[PDB]
RNA sequence: UGGGCUACACACGUGCUACAAUGGGAAGUACAACGAGUCGCUAGACCGCGAGGUCAUGCAAAUCUCUUAAAGCUUCUCUCAGUUCGGAUUGCAGGCUGCAACUCGCCUGCAUGAAGCCGGAAUCGCUAGUAAUCGCGGAUCAGCACGCCGCGGUGAAUACGUUC
RNA sequence: GCGGUCGCCUCCUAAAAGGUAACGGAGGCGCCCAAAGGUUCCCUCAGAAUGGUUGGAAAUCAUUCGAAGAGUGUAAAGGCA
């Protein structure tokens, strides 16, 4: 790779912030925050909200309700 | 490192078993990733074609090469060389790393994403995805983009048939539908 | 809206009609004049000649469509444009 | 911020909470009261603690994309069963019983002088 | 019986609401008049965010009710923003009246938040409790008015002059 | 007489060396390039199929197929992978 023509790249932790799930990768970004990791090495560390594992369609099971049909939205509301 | 560790370990064993591989030299792995911005806007202005470089590069670690259309067409406005469109290359722990990226991280925030397509394929082993809008990368920061703007991301592996590109790419982790 | 507590609104006719009809293999159109009366979930898969003013219609009742007069499905004035 | 809209910072902060998408200043009022954040504190003011259980609180609520999607099926539903209302919606006029002789402008458009 | 008179590329008349700070919102506090009322006006209480609902009271009425009017005044808040202006359209959910509210009623809550930044040529009303502005009542009427009839509240500017 | 032509380059006429006429059949020139020259090093095209945001027949990207069907400043012939 040329020299002082790309864009700084540093190794950074990735822990999902939902279940915690870790991932070691680099990226452009910085975060001031830092964590430890196996190998004894310090990388700074990006909390994510969603990841693979997460995300629903990874694990199998959905969380949306798929909502209501009018049949028995109208059987509930006349009591029938 | 995450993702060639998961490859070497669990996928090319897998891969190995399933296609009945004779020696494991003949195992598909991804040889390259090329993503592809096609930018016809700089014909309007150039800095359009800047900025989408600059968030490419920010995407990807690497700077962009500004690809020149190779002939002149009247119907886009486009003379011949004009810099429309970049692509980056990236091959070994650059290419596993922003591939592993793309699963985790970026293809979760795509809106109401739904999953990627399955029928995106060659039919030589080769896939590409089509990401519609920026963003979802982290290094985008949701603000630094004054156009919204796509992007086409070309996966060539070894694989000689689509179904062993597919189980490879399944196994590494793709949100298939 | 209709009171909660009046519940919905049929005309007796066409809901008896519905009714005799409702033990039958296939559905045969149900002609009715009657604008006001609410579809039901009784109502579903039956197709019924709503009266327009001068004719008629044919309509598919669907789960989709109940909760609404029939009136409603069966436009009455015709506007192709200028 | 907080659904995925960045609300003004200024502001006060039921004001700001109405620039999101499915809330209006009633719900913000709700949702405050819900959190015991005060309504004068302004957004910038507010800390990262109030802030996230300001996200909590919407989170609950439907909001955004989610809302937008839902009234658009409901409209889709009416043009495919091809109600009246349907009609009105598919071919840009009032749906809700306005005379359209004169006015319905909003729906219709600019006026064409043809 | 149902539908139409309620249509809708467009043109005009008459009005209502606005475009904001002489304002918007929140809280508190004060002052009218004309009129209506028997299955009608409805007190008070309870439930409801609200439209309203339940019980229930007085009154064929200078006795009871509609009916503590709104602008106003006093504080707080907003700080010139297509906005905390604007409230069209639209989604959902309700309330009534009525046999029935789709065509096609009024009203409520939540959600949405349209054009609109004071308006070309031209044109209208008004000389004082008037214009301007603020409400209140009533006729028709099961329900339904930005219209009509009437009432009061606050309350100006200008008239040199008769050439046009 | 009117019209056309007058010097130079390329093709056909031209009869497998060269040359060869007609007011015979076709076209070009009166330049351009400071690199579009020299050299060292390096590279191989046009199209077609398949897949792919904006993006459309056709912009950029990827694989395969592709011996030249491209390109070679400028006419044509000869030549050049
Ligand atoms: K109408
Ligand atoms: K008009
Ligand atoms: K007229
Ligand atoms: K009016
Ligand atoms: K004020
Ligand atoms: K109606
Ligand atoms: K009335
Ligand atoms: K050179
Ligand atoms: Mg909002
Ligand atoms: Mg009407
Ligand atoms: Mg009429
Ligand atoms: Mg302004
Ligand atoms: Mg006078
Ligand atoms: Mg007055
Ligand atoms: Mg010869
Ligand atoms: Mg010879
Ligand atoms: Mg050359």
């Amino acid at each position: 790779m040329k020299q002082d023509i790309h864009p700084n790249y540093q190794p950074v932790v990735f822990m999902d912030s939902t279940t915690g799930f870790k991932f070691l990768s680099g990226s452009t970004k910085g975060s001031s925050e830092t964590v430890e990791w196996e190998d004894g090495n310090t990388y700074p560390l990006l909390r994510v909200e969603v990841t693979s594992d997460s995300h629903p369609f990874y694990t199998g099971r959905q969380k949306f309700t798929q909502a209501d049909g009018r049949v028995d939205r109208f059987n509930k509301k006349y009591g029938l | 490192n995450r993702l060639k560790e998961k490859y070497i370990k669990e996928v090319t064993p897998s891969l190995v078993e399933k296609f009945n591989y004779s020696s494991v030299m003949q195992t598909p792995k991804v040889d390259k990733i090329v993503i592809n911005m096609g930018v016809g806007d700089a014909v309007s202005n150039a800095k359009n074609l800047d900025k989408a470089v600059e968030e490419l590069a920010l995407i990807t670690g690497q700077k962009p090469l500004i690809t020149k259309a190779k002939k002149s067409i009247a119907g886009f406005r486009l003379r011949e060389g004009m810099p429309i469109g970049a692509k980056v290359t990236l091959r070994g722990e650059r290419m596993y790393e922003f591939l592993d990226k793309l699963v985790t991280v970026s293809l979760p925030r795509v809106r109401d994403f739904h999953g990627v397509s399955k029928k995106a394929f060659d039919g030589r082993g080769n896939y590409t995805l089509g990401i519609k809008e920026q963003l979802i990368f982290p290094e985008v920061d949701y603000d630094l983009v004054d156009k919204v703007r796509g992007m086409d991301i070309v996966i060539v592996t070894t694989a000689n048939t689509d179904e062993e590109s597919r189980e490879l790419l399944a196994q590494l982790g793709m949100p298939f539908q | 809206g209709r009171s909660l507590k009046k519940g919905p609104f049929v005309d007796d006719h066409l809901m008896k009609k519905v009714e005799a009809q409702q033990g039958a293999e296939k559905k045969k159109v149900i002609k009715t004049w009657s604008r006001r009366s609410t579809i039901f979930p009784s109502f579903v898969g039956f197709t019924i000649a709503v009266y327009d003013g001068r004719k008629h219609v044919p309509v598919y009742i669907q789960e989709d469509m109940v909760g609404h007069k029939l009136g409603e499905f069966a436009p009455t004035r015709t506007y192709r444009g200028h | 911020r907080i659904a995925g809209v960045d609300i003004p910072r200024d502001k006060r902060v039921v004001v700001s909470l109405t620039y999101i998408y499915g809330i209006g200043n009633t719900t913000a009022k709700k949702v405050l009261a819900n959190v015991g954040v005060s309504e004068d504190v302004r957004v910038r003011d507010l800390t990262n603690e109030q802030t996230d259980a300001i996200r909590a609180e919407i989170d609950k609520l439907k909001v955004e994309g989610d809302l937008r999607r839902e009234v658009n099926l409901n409209i889709k539903r009416l043009m495919e069963i091809g109600s009246y209302r349907g009609i009105r919606h598919r071919r840009g006029l009032p749906t809700r019983g306005q005379n359209t002789k004169n006015n319905a402008r909003t729906r219709k458009g600019p006026t064409k002088t043809v």
